[PDB]
């Protein structure tokens, strides 16, 4: 669409081994405002006839090294309607195969990880998984292991999503030779592990359980 | 615990061949003995006292029971750099392997300090400059003050 | 050459042939195959341990504390 | 000062995967105050000016600090 914001939805689970299942592509299953915007209609067997040369297909591998702990999971945002179809207490939000779309369960049900992209501008050709609140569809799991990775593939060129930790450095910086009474001096912490969003500025708030560490005196 | 390539960098899938074990690429040893966690069916030895080596380590607060428990991985620095890096931290205590000829390994009954023992890493090149299998290594010493 | 009771002894064994690993501090005396024993008339310590000064030096050292007798 | 200097502690997850805190400290000394009078001799109805150089009396960096005389 040259006038609108284009929305696409993908079934990307490359380890769903059910005989009936196939990686597939769908058009306008959602709006740019995260509304319904119509049904999901197969495009997998027609992409050859629509001038697709290895460039219309998204695949994802949540656990690349098969270590048992999945690195990447999926979550709802402002440009999609994702639902946890297995709501059993026995599973948690780290199970990417427990999410699906409720209205379209034949091909986008439990398992078959649905991934949604939205056009950044009516006629740009640049798509993303982030929404306007900077909440991505793809999130790293809380129990993910250092060194392990996932693999996201578009245009038959895969990219690794590597999990790693960063050494921190804290240093009090006195303005002059002595710290005397009634003088503010800066305290600076450098830890990449607290930068959990590259598109947002983050505070170490006590009240947020998802800030793992806070400096204390 | 059911494979000869336990607590080593490689693959659970494996075979026994002339040059050695096919699923082994790298491992770490203290005093020329595989650094492995006391788990499986052959970890029931208590040593001098009535405490098994596995619970003996746990009372000392050690979670780095072997190479597999530190989360050690080899990661390529770039997409096509050809250089792989891993890291981990030296523990205060470790549990020696009594017999390596059984699967699972048989572990000793008493923990030992790592101080005064050499540390080694062994890499097995499936293809050297001629396309033949060779093993190469490096060594270093653990010290105390 | 002569000691006193409750005095501290240092032992230096210079045995280069027991430098098994060049990057490990080697231990002698703790095994049935390679025992050591420090003894006085009446009492002894068996399977005592001596350790290498540095990793490839080949010198082994230890120390024992004499204690005397409780009835004096 | 020294071992009692205020220190901030930050628990940390390292790149080797082990949890190792990082910390910094800065000493908070006290200062010897001096008080002075601008002149050595005054005359009747002369302005007399008193100054106190004590850094420890600054309790706020944003506001001017004031001390007043007691009438009770």
């Amino acid at each position: 669409d040259p006038t609108d914001e284009d929305s696409w939805t993908f079934a990307t689970n490359t380890k769903n081994t059910t005989s009936s299942f196939n990686v597939d592509t769908f058009y306008q299953v959602f709006d740019e405002n995260g509304a319904s915007g119509g049904s999901a209609l197969t495009l997998r067997t027609t992409l050859s006839s629509l001038m697709c040369e290895d460039n219309c297909v998204l695949t994802l591998d949540v656990d690349a090294q098969s270590s048992g702990t999945p690195v990447v999971t999926i979550q709802d945002n402002g440009d999609s309607i994702l639902t946890q179809l297995n709501a059993s207490s026995n599973t948690n939000a780290n199970n990417a195969s427990a999410f699906g779309i409720s209205t379209e369960t034949a091909k986008l049900g439990t398992g078959s990880i649905p991934v949604t992209i939205t056009e950044q501008g009516p006629n740009s050709g640049v798509f993303g998984t982030y929404d306007e609140s900077d909440k991505s569809v793809l999130k790293i799991t809380d129990n993910a292991k250092r060194g392990t990775s996932a693999s996201l593939d578009y245009n038959e060129t895969p990219q690794t999503i590597l999990v790693g930790f960063s050494f921190a450095s804290i240093d009090i910086q006195p303005v002059t030779d002595e710290w005397t009474s009634g003088q503010e001096i800066p305290v600076v912490i450098v830890d990449a592990d607290q930068n959990k969003n590259s598109r947002a500025d983050e505070d170490l708030d006590l009240n947020n359980p998802d800030v793992t560490l806070i400096p204390a005196l | 615990n059911s494979k000869a390539t336990d607590d080593a960098v490689g693959s659970a899938t494996t075979q026994s061949l002339s040059f050695g074990e096919l699923g082994r690429l790298l491992d770490v040893t203290f005093d020329d003995v595989i650094w492995s966690t006391p788990d499986g069916a052959n970890n029931t030895a208590t040593g001098n006292d009535s405490d098994t080596c596995s619970t003996e380590l746990s009372n000392a607060g050690i979670t780095d029971t072997g190479l597999g428990a530190t989360g050690f991985t080899l990661v390529e620095t770039g997409a096509a750099t050809g250089v792989f890096v891993g890291d981990f931290q030296i523990p205060s205590f470790w549990c020696r392997v009594s017999d390596t000829t059984t699967t699972p390994y048989t572990y000793a009954g008493d923990e030992e300090t790592t101080t005064g023992l050499d540390i080694e890493v062994n890499y097995v090149d499936f293809r050297d400059a001629s396309g033949e299998i060779v093993e190469v290594g490096d060594s270093a010493g653990v010290r105390a003050n | 050459k002569v000691y006193s009771w409750t005095d501290k002894v240092y032992i230096t064994i210079v045995a280069p042939d027991h430098n098994f690993d060049s990057d490990l501090v080697d231990e002698i005396g703790e095994t049935d195959s390679d025992p050591i024993k420090v003894s006085t008339r009446g009492f002894d310590l068996d399977n005592y341990k001596l350790v290498e000064t540095g990793t490839d030096t080949g010198i082994f050292t230890g120390e024992v504390i004499l204690t005397g007798f409780t009835a004096h | 000062t020294d071992e009692d200097a205020p220190r901030v502690n930050y628990n940390d997850l390292g790149a080797d995967g082990v949890t190792t805190p990082v910390s910094d400290q800065e000493e908070a000394p006290s200062h010897s105050g001096v008080v002075s009078l601008n002149a050595d001799s005054y005359k009747i109805a002369d302005t007399v000016v008193i100054t106190v150089e004590d850094l420890d009396l600054n309790v706020d960096s944003d506001l001017i600090d004031i001390f007043t005389v007691v009438s009770d």
